[PDB]
Parts: C-alpha cells; sequence; structure tokens
C-alpha cells in the first residue's frame, strides 16, 4: 500500500496551500483506517496537523484549526489538505499517512514520500545519541508513565520519510533487521540499535497515541551520528 | 477508575441488589471509564468504539494482574466473560443495569438512537466490533511477551454470542468447583466448621434457585435445554446428581 503528496512546492504568502495524497494498492473507503497529516518544518521535529475518517469527519491541531481543511474522496481514493492565510511558519515538508482504528495504540504505516513545501500529553527524547562505529545505541523516550502506553519508533534518514522500525515496543515490521529493538518499562521506553553501522545515521522518533483526541504523539526526535574514528 | 480487581472471589455472587438475579463481583468491577465518560453517525460509533478498545485494553490488562501475569487458561476465560458483559452491554442485554451501567446505557441510546430499530443496529455495531474489541483485552499480554503473539485464548469461545445468564452459569460453575474442594477440606481438616460450611452452600443453592430461574425466562422470552447442560458443557465430568446432592446437603461426604 503506498501514498503519495503531491503539491505546489512554492506557494505565495498570503494564499492557500493546496496539498493531496494519492493512495494505491487499497481502497480509501473503509472504517479501518484514520488518514492523517503531517508536516515537519525543516531542522524541527514532526507536527501533527489532523486526522480525517472515510465518513467525511476530519478534526485539526488545535493550533491551527482554523486554517486548516481536510476533506476525502471515496470515489477517487485520496484526501487533500488546505491551510488558508499561510505564513511563514507553514515552510515544512508535509506527510501525509496511514493509521488503523481497531488496535489499541495505532502507528503510523504507510508514509508518503513527503513534498517540501516553501514561501498535550508530551514525549521527551535527546537531540542527540553519537556513539562510535559497532557500538551500542540506546534512544530513550520519556513519558509520564508511558509503560501504560505502546510506544513505536520511526528512523528518518536526510531527504527521506520516516519509517516504522518498532511498534507496539518491540514488534519489528518485516524489512527491519533484528539489531534495531525496543523497550517499555516505567517512565522510559528505549529504542535500542545494536552494531551501530554507518547507515543507521538518522533521526528517530518515538510516537504514542493520544486517547483523549485519537492522534500521534511524536517525541521530539534524536540524531544519530555515527562518529567513525 | 477501574481499580486493582480484588482477589478472586473476594465477594461472592451478590443476588440482593438485583433480586431476580446474582452478579459476581467481576462484572461490578468491570472497567467502564471511557464509556462512562462519553457525554456524524459514523463517526461517533466510531469514536465508541475507540474508547471501549481503552476500557477493554484496561479490563484485560487488570485481568491479567489478577492472574499474576501468567498467560494461561485461566486468564483467557476471565477474558471470555469480560468481552461477553462488554457485548450485553453494547447491545443493551446486560443484567446488572446498576449506577454507572446505567449511563452507559444513556450514552449508548444517545448514539444509537431510542426507536425499536436501533435494538437492531447495536447488535450489528457489536458485531463487526467484537473481535477488535477482544484484541485489545490481550494488548498488555502482547506487551509482555518477548517474543511473537502466541493464541492461547481462542476467538472463537469469546466472540461467540451467548445470553448473559447462560455464561454466568459458566463461571459460576467454575467458581462453585472451585470452592467445593476448600469448603470439603476446611471440614476434614466442628460444630463451627459445620455451621460455616452450611453457611456457605446455603449461599450456593440460593445463587444456583435465582441463576436456574433467571435462566428459565431468558431461554423462554446449542445443544442445551436445562441450565444443567450448561455445567456439563463447561465443567470437567460434572455429575448432575451430586451437584443437586451438594446443594441440597445429601452428598455422601457432608
Amino acid at each position: 500500500v503506498q501514498l503519495q503528496e503531491s503539491g505546489p512546492g512554492l506557494v505565495k504568502p498570503s494564499q492557500t496551500l493546496s496539498l493531496t495524497c494519492n493512495v494505491s494498492g487499497d481502497s480509501i473507503n473503509s472504517g479501518d483506517y484514520y488518514w492523517i497529516w503531517i508536516r515537519q518544518p525543516p531542522g524541527k521535529g514532526l507536527e501533527w496537523i489532523g486526522n480525517i475518517y472515510y465518513s467525511g469527519t476530519a478534526y485539526y491541531n488545535p493550533s491551527l484549526k482554523t486554517r486548516l481543511i481536510i476533506s476525502i474522496d471515496t470515489s477517487t481514493n485520496q484526501f487533500s489538505l488546505k491551510v488558508t492565510s499561510v505564513t511563514a511558519a507553514d515552510t515544512a515538508i508535509y506527510y501525509c499517512a496511514r493509521a488503523s482504528t481497531t488496535v489499541v495504540s495505532p502507528w503510523l504505516d504507510p508514509w508518503g514520500q513527503g513534498t517540501l513545501v516553501t514561501v498535550s500529553y508530551e514525549l521527551t527524547q535527546p537531540s542527540s545519541v553519537a556513539v562510535a562505529p559497532g557500538q551500542t545505541a540506546r534512544i530513550p523516550c520519556g513519558g509520564d508513565n508511558i509503560e501504560s502506553k505502546g510506544v513505536h519508533w520511526y528512523q528518518q534518514k536526510p531527504g527521506q520519510a520516516p519509517v516504522l522500525v518498532v511498534y507496539d515496543d518491540h514488534d519489528r515490521p518485516s524489512g527491519i533487521p533484528e539489531r534495531f529493538s525496543g523497550s517499555n518499562s516505567g517512565n522510559t521506553a528505549t529504542l535500542t540499535v545494536s552494531r551501530v553501522e554507518a547507515g543507521d545515521e538518522a533521526d528517530y522518533y518515538c510516537q504514542v497515541w493520544d486517547t483523549s483526541s485519537e492522534h500521534p504523539v511524536f517525541g521530539g526526535g534524536t540524531k544519530l551520528t555515527v562518529l567513525g574514528q | 477508575n477501574c481499580n486493582y480487581k480484588r482477589k478472586r472471589r473476594e465477594r461472592d455472587w451478590d443476588c440482593n441488589t438485583k433480586k431476580d438475579v446474582c452478579i459476581p463481583d467481576r462484572r461490578y468491577q468491570l472497567c467502564m471509564k471511557e464509556l462512562t465518560n462519553l457525554v456524524d453517525i459514523t463517526f461517533r460509533k466510531l469514536y465508541l468504539k475507540r474508547k471501549l478498545i481503552y476500557d477493554a485494553a484496561v479490563e484485560g490488562d487488570l485481568l491479567l494482574k489478577l492472574n499474576n501475569y501468567r498467560y494461561n487458561k485461566d486468564f483467557c476465560k476471565d477474558i471470555r466473560w469480560s468481552l461477553g458483559d462488554f457485548g450485553d452491554i453494547i447491545m443493551g442485554t446486560d443484567m446488572e443495569g446498576i449506577g454507572y451501567s446505567k449511563v452507559v446505557e444513556n450514552n449508548l441510546r444517545s448514539i444509537f438512537g431510542t426507536d425499536e430499530k436501533a435494538q437492531q443496529r447495536r447488535k450489528q455495531w457489536w458485531n463487526e466490533s467484537k473481535a477488535q474489541i477482544w484484541t485489545a483485552m490481550m494488548y498488555s499480554v502482547k506487551k509482555r511477551l518477548k517474543g511473537n503473539f502466541i493464541w492461547i485464548c481462542k476467538l472463537n469461545v469469546a466472540v461467540n454470542i451467548e445470553p448473559q445468564i447462560y455464561r454466568w452459569i459458566r463461571e459460576w460453575g467454575r467458581d462453585y468447583v472451585s470452592e467445593l474442594p476448600t469448603e470439603v477440606q476446611k471440614l476434614k481438616e466442628c460444630q463451627n466448621a459445620c455451621k460455616s460450611y452450611d453457611q456457605w452452600i446455603t449461599r450456593k443453592k440460593n445463587q444456583w434457585d435465582v441463576l436456574s430461574n433467571k435462566f428459565i425466562s431468558v431461554k423462554n422470552a446449542a445443544g442445551i435445554v436445562t441450565p444443567y447442560d450448561i455445567l456439563k458443557q463447561e465443567l470437567d465430568e460434572f455429575n448432575e446428581v451430586a451437584f443437586e446432592n451438594e446443594i441440597n446437603k445429601r452428598d455422601g461426604a457432608y
């Protein structure tokens, strides 16, 4: 199943940005999934924009609610995002993604390619973990009683969309090596990357689901740098 | 707020709050916070499912803790019973309807409607959701198993819709066959122990009388015709003759 955003890439400031996610391999006309928009300012982390249900209902990030319109069209297998009265603070890479409605803790898989556009539960993770090649990197994710939740982990290499590497605190999708493992105890969830290769250099985000307003909550991200020598 | 699940049979089946039925402690403690706090027809049905999943996941978690985190068939049975009660609440066929359960019913009334065909829609909503609700109850098991998920619990026995009184007799049977050795050994181990046993066995008869009477009203209003057929199905080599003797203090042990 594959999603993909499509948009202008450059937008005049006082105007309104329009994006469109084309899903293929599956039908959007189903209650099995949330359809989500995520944006990421250059250099910053992952911001949730809004969800939409196949029935047409959509809810938004409260800080941007007045400028967001998320619509869906079941008869052409797509849903769209509109950002009105844009400003400079809206320059970001915009991702569309999918999340299940049938599990306790939804995660986002798959994600769109991502398009650059130019003009309360909090997870705490450090900005950087730096280890030498072959060592063991441990990326912590802090949350108040975070073990009561199911935390997921995404790997984002530069220029690419995030990639799910761990979900339900220790499950690995098919394509992920066994060196990536997950833990969740007390107030800290831990992504552990053993035998850190050079290709492991990326940003790692822990994600959790907000059970009161039904949307993903992301940590700030952790840059994993490999020092070489 | 979905408390820590008092020890097994710390409180016996209550037949006094609702006089026509005997209510187990598990049902009284069933987690319903998100359902209670529920104060686009398709979207609000989804929101209900989400809150039901959250209550079911907590319920399953606490039941696992009650079973000392042992993923065994004893745990599956408790998950089977609590899932059924969730269904009878959703479908409206719950026999408790006390306090907070009256709130969850009114919340369900506002979602599906008060008309006659609403009750058939709650039955259809439960059928397309019941499997997901059962999986949520074992999400804590999935979080604690280091490896893959092994399904020691079986969906078919849990997801199959029975009348509440049917399942409660299955549960009461397992409760009775466990309390009986503890009581016959507390006597074989004396005017107080007999005044204690015969006050325990009176609770068992009074319970079985109210359940079997509730059975008749439900059955009239699956290979099971009498309420003893339920115990023959659920229990290990259950003899109805010995059972009526035990509850009537005629057994050749007492």
